[PDB]
C-alpha cells in the first residue's frame, strides 16, 4: 500500500540516519533524526510513525529516556528529558563493535518489507513509546492566657538559645574538623578559624555567635578540643584521630540530656 | 610511587564497596557512552568511607590523580576522567600561596573572560625520520591519527567584590578546563572551581575539574514559619530595617517593596516584561538620603555603590579594550552588568552628564545593554534595579517656581522611575526635638538604643524564601486594578 | 589505511571512471557528459559531481569519501583528468589539472559544533564571510585566505559570534566576497603553530577548514527547504479575500491599536522589486520607515518584535553605533599584517533588515556615511590604498524621539525632528504617533493590557475582527512571497497619477519623483502580498491612500483640514 510504502521509505531513512550517528560515537537523539529525515524526504516526521515502526518490527531499536545529553549552546536545561534510540545489532564473533554496514542496512529494509507483506497478507496502531519519568469576656480570657504564657516565659531565654545551638553543633564540628585537616596546623587562632568557618558554613552567622559556639564545644567536649591562652589570644587545638561517628553519637546524647 | 599504588587499590575499594545500593555503578555504566567520559565523586563519601585515603588524596592530588584514572579505567573495563565535588572548605584568591601547591582546594571567583576551545595532545605517536620507528604513548611536558587529543578551554577569572580589600586591585587568575569542563562556564558568571594550583613555566595557573554556581534545619524553618504568620510583619520589618532613622517611613516601605520585587514575564512574542522596580529620591540636603544607600548596601550582599560624576559611560555599562596578548578587541565589564540580579545605587545622579544618562536609558527599560563598537557586536544582560539619589536644581526647593521647573530631569528619565519621592524640609519644633534626641541618644548610647524585632540574617533568610514564589492575580484584583487606574489616569509626571 | 592498498585503490579508480561514463539520469541523459562539454566550452578547471547520485549508485564510495577524503579526492581528480584526455585530448593544452568538487553533503554542521572528532574529515558548514585576503602564488598556485563568522540571525542573544579560517585553491579562489552568506564543504584539518603553543603553554593546533565547494546561500536553498504542505497552506491563504486583514491583525498581538504603523511596517517588510533600468541607473526596491512618536507608545516593543520575526535582523542602539561600527573599515591583520576589511552592521544587514533605535541621537558625522547606503544600497570604501564596493541592499527602520519629549502639532514635521531634509527625503513612509487622553481608549488599553498580563503568566503557560495567523505560518508566507512573486505594472492609468502629482506640487509649494517611486514600489509590495503576478489598481488605490495619510500627518494643523477637504475623494 501507499502508506506502507511511505513507512518503508522513512524506515530506510531512519536506519541510514541512525547508522550515520552511531558510527562516529555519537548518541542518536530524536531531534537530529527528525531533522535528517525531514531534509532527506521533505516530509513531516513525528513520534506516531516511530511507534508504528515499533509495532511493525520492534527488534530494530531500543528506545530509552535519558538525561545529561549535551546539546551544545542551545540553551537546553538539564532537566529536559530526551528520547534516545539505540540500534539492536547482533554481536559479531570477531570481537569488534557492531557497525551498520550496507549489508546489514539491506537486510533490515528487506526484513521490514517482509513484515509489511505479512501484515498485508493478514492503519497500523502505533506502539507505546517509553514516556519520560461578650467581647469583654473574650478579651479577659485572652489576657489571662497572655499572662499565663508570660509567666511561662519568665524562664531565662538563654536556656532555649543553647538548645537552639545544640542542633547546629554537629555540622559545625564536621566543618571544623575539615578546616583543621586542610590547614596542616596543630593550632589556629580564633580569628582565622572563625572567619574560615563563616566563609564555609551553610548559614550566615556573626563572629560572636561562632565564638560562643566554640566555647560551648570546648566546655561540653574537653577531651577532643582544647583551648590555650597565649599572651593576648586563645588558640584552638584538636585531636584529628577521634572517630567522627562516635563524637556525633556523644553530641546527640548530650543534646537529648539537655532536652 | 608505592603510595600511589596503595591509593589506586583504595580507590578501587571505594568504587567497589561504597553504598544499600552502590551509587557509582550506574555512573560507571554511563561512562561507556562516548559523550560521557568524566566521573563525579563526592568528597564527603570519600572521607566517611576512610580517612587515610581522603587525607592522602587531599594532600597528594596531583601525585595520585593519574592512578585514580587508571583505577577508574580498570573498574569500567571489568564490566576516562575523575571529578570531585562537595569539598567543605572555601578559600580566597589572596590565600593562594606556594605552600598549597598540589593540594585539592576549591576557589570562588567571577568569570570575566573566556577563550575558545583548543585541542590538547596528551599522548603522541611519533615517527622517526631516520629509521622509520614508531614511538607511541609519548607524554607531553606542556602521527596525529594515532595520538590522543583532549579538549581545552582557557578561563580568566577576577576576584569577587566582597572579598576585595579596600584599596586593592582585584588580581586575576587563569583557569584550565578539559573534557566535560569545557564550555561549562560563561563570561560574567560567579563560579567555584575545584582543583589544584600548578606551576607553569615561573607562572601561577590553577587547574580545575568541576564548576559550581526542604533541607533547612527544623528550628530555622519553624522560625520562618512563625514569623510568616505575624499580622504586623510589615510594620515590624519597616521598623527593624531602619532602627536608627527617624520618620520618613514611606521611603522605607518603597525600598522594602523594591527589595521584594515583582515577577518578570516573557510573552509568546519573545518580549520580556520587567519584574523589577526603579526608585528615585529627590530632597533637600537636610533629609537623609545617602544613609538609605549605605543601609541597603551593607544589608544586601548583592549591592553596588558608585558616585555620580566620577563614573563615565564606559565604566557603567561596558568598555571595548584591545587585549595586549591576543592583539584583538575584548569587552571589560561595567558596574551595571556586575550588579546583575541585584541592586545598583547611584549618588548625586544630577551631576552626571546627559551623555551618561543616554547610555543608562537602554538598561533602564530594556534591561539589556548592546555594544556595536569597532567591529564588536554583542548584547549583554543588565537585570538590575536602580536606586537613584539627587537634589533639586537649587539647594533649596523654591516654592516660587512650579514643580516641573524645580527638577532638571529629562521626560523619559522621569517616566522610567516607578516610585518618585520628593522631600521638603520644614521648621517644626517637635520634629527638631525628636531628631535631636535620636541623634544624641545614638551618639551616647550606641548599642543599647537599638531594638530590632527581627535579626538581619532572619530577614535575609525570609527574603530568600519569599522571592521564589510567583503569586497569581485574581479577577477581583483584576477589575479593582482596572477601576483604580481609570480613576488615577483621569487626573509634569504624566501617568 | 585500507584504502591505501593498491588493489582496492586502482579498482575504485576504474569504478569511478565507469560511474562517470555510465550513470543515467531520470530523463535518460548522461549528465556528466553534458557537464564536461560545458566545462570544456567554458575552459574551467573544476568539475561538480552530486553526492546524492554517488550515494544512490555506489554506497561504498559514499562511505569512503568522509573517511579518506584526501587520497580518494586525488584519485578522482586523476580519473577525471584521464577521462578528459581520452574524450578531449586537446584539453591538456588549456588545462593541466582538473579538480572534482563535491556538492550537497547531507551532514551540515555549525562552527560551534566543531570538535576534535571532525578533524581531517569532510564537513559542510554555513556562515558569513567577514574578511578576505588577495590572490597569492605558490611554488607548487592560487591562494585565498578568508575569515568566516557565524550568521548573526542564527546566533543566540548574549553570546559573541565565533570566527574561523578557510583556504581556497585555484578555481575556488575569488569565488566569494566579504559579507556574502555562503555554505561550504571542506576538510576540517589541523595546523601546527608554535606561537600558540608558546602563548598558551601547551600544544595547541589551529584548526582550519580547506573548502572543496563554495555555494553562496541565496534563498533558493530556502525555497527548496519549503514543504509542499507549506506551499499549499500559503496558496490557500492567498485565495482568501480577507488575507490582508488577517495579515495586518497578525502583527503585534500584544500591542493594541495603531493600525497605520503596523500597516506601514508590514508593507515595508514585504518590500518592492529593485530595478536597474539599462544598467545606467538602479532603482531601489526598498522602503525606508521613520517612526517619531510621543513616549509611552511602545516603539521599542515594535522594533523588538520586528527583530524577532525577521529571518535576518540586526539591532543597534543610537549611543553604541559609531560610523566605523556601522560601516566596513580597513584594518591591519594582527598576525599577517595586510590590510583587511571587517564588515559593519549594514553590510551584515544585506538582503536583511537593519533596525536603528534613537536615530535622533546620531552624530552628524556618522549621518554623512548613511546617505550613500540609503540612496544607492551600496558602499564604496576607499581607505589605505584599497578601493572596494560592497552591496547594502537592506530595509532600514529608524526610531526617533521629538526634541523636548513632546510633538508640537503647531509646527512642521521637519522642525520637530533634529534631522536634515535629505535624510527625511530618503525615508519613504513617515508615521507620527501622539498621546491623547480619551477615556474610552484608556478603557480599551487597560482591558487589553490586563488581559495580556493574565494570559502570559509563566504559571498559566481585534479592530478588523480577524483571527491572527501563526508566527511560523506568517514567516513561511513571507519567505515564499519574497522568493516567488514579481509583479508587473502593465495596467496603470498615468493620467490619474499625473493629476495627483500636479496637485501634490501645488499643495506643497503652497506650504518629488522619489515619492512616485516609493508609491510604485509600495504598490508592487502590496501586489506581492496577494501573490499576484500582475498589479491590480486596488493596490495603487491603497498605496495612494496610505501615502496621502502619511503626508498630511506631517503638516501643520491650520492646513491639514483643508488638505483633507481637498483630498476627501481618495481618503473616502
Ligand atoms: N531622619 C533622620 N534620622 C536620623 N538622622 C538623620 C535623619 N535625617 C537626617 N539625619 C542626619 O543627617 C545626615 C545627612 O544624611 P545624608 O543622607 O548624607 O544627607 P543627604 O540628603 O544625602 O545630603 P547629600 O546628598 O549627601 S549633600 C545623616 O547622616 C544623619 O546624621
Ligand atoms: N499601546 C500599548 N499597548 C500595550 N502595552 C503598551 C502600550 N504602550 C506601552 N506599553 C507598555 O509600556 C512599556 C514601556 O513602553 P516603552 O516602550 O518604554 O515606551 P516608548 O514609547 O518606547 O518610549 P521610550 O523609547 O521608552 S522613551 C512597554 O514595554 C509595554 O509593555
Ligand atoms: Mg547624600
Ligand atoms: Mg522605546
Amino acid at each position: 500500500p501507499y502508506k506502507y510504502q511511505v513507512l518503508a521509505e522513512m524506515f530506510r531513512s531512519m536506519d541510514t540516519i541512525v547508522g550515520m550517528l552511531h558510527n562516529r560515537s555519537e548518541t542518536p537523539t530524536f531531534a537530529k533524526v527528525q531533522r535528517g529525515v525531514q531534509d532527506m524526504m521533505r516530509r513531516r516526521f513525528e513520534e506516531c510513525n516511530v511507534g508504528q515502526i515499533k509495532t511493525v518490527y520492534p527488534a530494530s531499536y531500543r528506545f530509552r529516556q535519558e538525561r545529561s545529553v549535551p546539546t551544545f549552546k542551545d540553551g537546553t536545561r538539564r532537566s529536559d528529558y530526551q528520547l534516545t534510540i539505540e540500534p539492536l545489532l547482533e554481536q559479531e564473533a570477531d570481537g569488534a563493535a557492531p557497525q551498520l554496514t550496507a549489508s546489514r542496512l539491506l537486510q533490515r529494509r528487506q526484513i521490514f518489507s517482509q513484515k509489511l507483506v505479512e501484515h498485508v497478507k493478514e492503519d497500523i496502531e502505533p506502539a507505546a513509546l517509553p514516556q519520560p519519568p461578650s467581647q469583654d469576656l473574650l478579651e479577659r480570657i485572652r489576657a489571662k492566657e497572655a499572662q499565663k504564657q508570660l509567666a511561662q516565659m519568665t524562664r531565662c531565654p538563654e536556656q532555649e538559645q543553647r538548645l537552639q545551638r545544640l542542633e547546629r553543633l554537629p555540622e559545625l564540628a564536621r566543618v571544623l574538623r575539615s578546616v583543621f585537616v586542610s590547614e596542616r596546623k596543630p593550632a589556629l587562632s580564633m580569628e582565622v578559624a572563625c572567619a574560615r568557618m563563616v566563609g564555609s558554613c551553610c548559614t550566615i552567622m556573626s563572629p560572636g555567635e561562632m565564638e560562643k559556639h566554640l566555647l560551648l564545644l570546648s566546655e561540653l567536649l574537653p577531651d577532643w578540643l582544647s583551648l590555650h591562652r597565649i599572651r593576648t589570644d586563645t588558640y584552638v587545638k584538636l585531636d584529628k584521630a577521634a572517630d567522627l561517628a562516635h563524637i556525633t553519637a556523644r553530641l546527640a546524647h548530650q543534646t537529648r540530656a539537655e532536652e | 610511587d608505592e603510595v600511589a599504588e596503595k591509593c589506586q587499590k583504595l580507590f578501587l575499594d571505594f568504587l567497589e564497596e561504597f553504598q544499600g545500593e552502590i551509587k557509582y555503578l550506574q555512573l560507571a555504566e554511563e561512562l561507556i557512552r562516548p559523550e560521557r567520559n568524566t566521573l563525579v565523586v563526592s568528597f564527603v563519601d570519600l572521607e566517611q568511607f576512610n580517612q587515610q585515603l581522603s587525607t592522602t588524596i587531599q594532600e597528594e592530588f596531583y601525585r595520585v590523580y593519574p592512578y585514580l584514572c587508571r583505577a577508574l579505567k580498570t573498574f569500567v573495563k571489568d564490566r576516562f576522567y575523575v571529578a570531585f565535588q562537595d569539598l567543605p572548605t572555601r578559600h580566597k584568591i589572596r590565600e593562594l600561596t606556594s605552600s598549597r601547591i598540589g593540594l585539592l582546594t576549591r576557589i570562588s571567583g567571577q568569570v570575566v573572560r573566556t577563550h575558545p576551545v583548543h585541542p590538547e595532545l596528551v599522548s603522541g605517536t611519533f615517527l622517526c625520520l631516520d629509521c622509520q620507528t614508531v614511538i607511541r604513548d609519548v607524554e607531553q611536558q606542556f602521527d596525529t591519527n594515532k595520538s590522543r587529543f583532549v579538549d581545552f578551554q582557557k578561563v580568566r577569572i577576577q576576584e569577587t567584590q566582597a572579598e576585595l580589600p579596600r584599596g586593592s586591585i582585584p588580581r586575576s587568575l587563569e583557569v584550565i578546563l578539559r573534557a566535560e569542563a569545557v564550555e561549562s562556564a560563561q563570561a560574567g558568571d560567579k563560579c567555584d572551581f575545584t582543583g589544584t594550583l600548578i606551576v607553569v613555566p615561573y607562572r601561577l595557573v590553577f587547574l580545575a575539574c568541576c564548576v559550581a554556581p526542604n533541607q533547612m534545619t527544623v528550628k530555622e524553618w519553624e522560625k520562618v514559619f512563625e514569623m510568616s504568620q505575624d499580622k504586623n510583619l510589615y510594620h515590624n520589618l519597616c521598623t527593624s530595617l531602619f532602627p536608627t532613622i527617624h520618620g520618613n517611613d514611606e521611603v522605607k516601605r518603597g525600598v522594602l517593596l523594591m527589595l521584594f520585587g515583582g515577577v518578570p514575564k516573557t510573552t509568546g512574542e519573545g518580549t520580556s516584561l520587567r519584574g523589577d522596580i526603579n526608585v528615585c529620591i529627590v530632597g533637600d540636603p537636610s533629609t537623609a538620603k545617602s544613609q538609605f544607600l549605605k543601609h541597603v548596601e551593607e544589608f544586601s550582599p548583592r549591592a553596588v555603590y558608585t558616585s555620580g560624576k566620577a563614573s563615565s559611560a564606559a565604566g557603567l555599562t561596558a568598555a571595548v579594550v584591545r587585549d595586549e596578548e591576543s592583539h584583538e578587541f575584548v569587552i571589560e565589564a561595567g558596574a551595571l552588568m556586575l550588579a546583575d540580579n541585584g541592586v545598583c545605587c547611584i549618588d548625586e545622579f544630577d551631576k552626571m552628564d546627559v551623555r551618561d544618562q543616554v547610555a543608562i536609558h537602554e538598561a533602564m527599560e530594556q534591561q539589556t545593554i548592546s555594544i556595536t563598537k569597532a567591529g564588536v557586536k554583542a548584547t549583554l544582560n543588565a537585570r538590575t534595579s536602580i536606586l537613584a539619589a539627587a537634589n533639586p536644581i537649587s539647594g533649596h526647593y523654591d516654592r516660587s517656581k512650579s514643580l516641573k521647573q524645580n527638577i532638571n530631569l529629562s521626560a523619559p528619565i522621569m517616566s522610567r522611575f516607578d516610585l518618585f519621592f520628593i522631600l521638603v524640609d520644614e521648621c517644626n519644633e517637635v520634629t527638631d526635638y525628636a531628631i535631636a534626641r535620636r541623634i544624641v541618644d545614638l551618639h551616647s548610647r550606641i548599642e543599647e538604643s537599638i531594638d530590632r524585632v527581627y535579626s538581619l540574617d532572619d530577614i535575609r533568610r525570609y527574603l530568600l524564601f519569599a522571592r521564589q514564589f510567583k503569586p497569581k492575580i485574581s479577577k477581583e484584583s483584576e477589575d479593582f486594578i482596572v477601576e483604580q487606574y481609570k480613576h488615577l489616569r483621569q487626573r509634569s509626571w504624566r501617568i | 589505511e585500507w584504502v591505501s592498498m593498491a588493489g582496492p585503490r586502482l579498482e575504485i579508480h576504474h569504478r569511478f571512471k565507469n560511474f562517470l561514463r555510465t550513470h543515467v539520469d531520470s530523463h535518460g541523459h548522461n549528465v556528466f557528459k553534458e557537464r564536461i562539454s560545458d566545462m570544456c566550452k567554458e575552459n574551467r578547471e573544476s568539475l561538480v559531481v552530486n553526492y546524492e547520485d554517488l550515494a544512490a549508485r555506489e554506497h561504498v564510495l559514499a562511505y569512503f569519501l568522509p573517511e579518506a577524503p584526501a587520497e580518494l579526492l586525488q584519485i578522482f581528480d586523476e580519473a577525471a583528468l584521464e577521462v578528459v584526455l581520452a574524450m578531449y585530448p586537446k584539453y591538456d593544452r588549456i588545462t593541466n589539472h582538473i579538480h572534482v568538487r563535491i556538492s550537497h553533503l547531507p551532514l551540515v554542521e555549525e562552527l560551534r559544533s566543531l570538535r576534535q572528532l571532525h578533524l581531517n574529515q569532510l564537513i559542510r558548514t554555513s556562515g558569513v564571510v567577514t574578511s578576505c585576503t588577495g590572490v597569492l602564488p605558490q611554488l607548487s598556485q592560487n591562494y585565498q585566505r578568508i575569515r568566516i563568522q557565524e550568521s548573526p540571525g542564527k546566533v543566540a542573544a548574549g553570546r559573541l559570534p565565533r570566527s574561523k579560517d578557510a583556504i581556497l585553491l585555484a578555481d575556488l579562489v575569488d569565488s566569494c566576497k566579504p559579507g556574502d552568506e555562503i555554505e561550504l564543504t571542506g576538510i576540517y584539518h589541523n595546523n601546527y603553530d608554535g606561537s600558540l603553543n608558546t602563548a598558551n603553554g601547551f600544544p595547541v593546533f589551529a584548526t582550519v577548514i580547506l573548502a572543496n565547494h563554495v555555494a553562496k546561500k541565496d534563498n533558493k536553498v530556502a525555497v527548496g527547504e519549503l514543504t509542499d504542505e507549506d506551499v499549499k497552506m500559503i496558496t490557500s491563504l492567498s485565495k482568501d479575500q480577507q488575507i490582508g486583514e488577517k495579515i495586518f491583525a497578525s502583527i503585534a498581538p500584544s500591542i493594541y491599536g495603531h493600525e497605520d504603523i503596523k500597516r506601514g511596517l508590514a508593507l515595508a517588510l514585504f518590500g518592492g522589486e529593485p530595478k536597474n533600468p539599462g544598467g545606467k541607473h538602479k532603482v531601489r526596491g526598498d522602503i525606508n520607515v521613520l517612526l517619531c512618536g510621543d513616549p509611552g507608545t511602545a516603539k521599542s516593543q515594535f522594533l523588538k518584535y520586528i527583530e524577532k520575526v525577521s529571518s535576518r535582523a540586526i539591532f543597534t542602539t543610537g549611543q553604541g553605533a559609531s560610523a566605523v561600527g556601522l560601516t566596513a573599515y580597513v584594518q591591519r591583520h594582527p598576525v599577517s599584517r595586510e590590510w583587511t576589511l571587517e564588515a559593519g552592521a549594514l553590510v551584515l544587514a544585506d538582503r536583511g533588515v537593519c533596525l536603528i533605535d534613537e536615530f535622533d541621537k546620531m552624530n552628524d558625522q556618522d549621518r554623512t556615511s548613511i546617505h550613500e547606503a540609503m540612496e544607492q544600497q551600496s558602499i564604496s570604501i576607499s581607505k589605505a590604498g584599497i578601493v572596494t564596493s560592497l552591496q547594502a541592499r537592506c530595509t532600514v527602520i529608524a526610531a526617533a524621539n521629538p526634541i523636548g519629549g513632546r510633538y508640537d502639532p503647531s509646527l512642521t514635521f521637519s522642525e520637530n525632528v533634529d534631522l536634515t531634509e535629505p535624510i527625511i527625503s530618503r525615508f519613504d513612509i513617515l508615521c507620527v504617533v501622539r498621546d491623547t487622553v480619551d477615556p474610552v481608549q484608556d478603557e480599551m488599553l487597560a482591558r487589553f493590557v490586563v488581559g495580556s498580563h493574565v494570559r502570559h503568566h509563566p504559571s498559566n503557560k481585534n479592530t478588523y475582527g480577524v483571527e491572527p495567523l501563526p508566527q511560523e505560518v506568517l514567516k513561511k508566507y513571507i519567505i515564499y512571497a519574497k522568493e516567488r512573486v514579481h509583479p508587473k505594472l502593465n495596467q496603470m492609468d498615468q493620467d490619474k497619477v499625473a493629476k495627483m502629482y500636479s496637485d501634490l506640487r501645488k499643495e506643497s509649494m503652497a506650504t518629488t519623483v522619489r515619492h512616485i517611486e516609493s508609491m510604485i514600489r509600495m504598490a508592487e509590495a502590496h501586489a506581492r502580498i496577494h501573490l499576484r503576478d500582475y498589479v491590480i489598481e486596488d493596490d495603487v488605490n491603497m498605496a495612494i491612500r496610505v501615502m496621502l495619510e502619511s503626508f498630511i500627518d506631517t503638516q501643520k494643523f491650520s492646513v491639514m483640514r483643508s488638505m483633507r477637504k481637498t483630498f476627501a475623494r481618495y481618503l473616502s
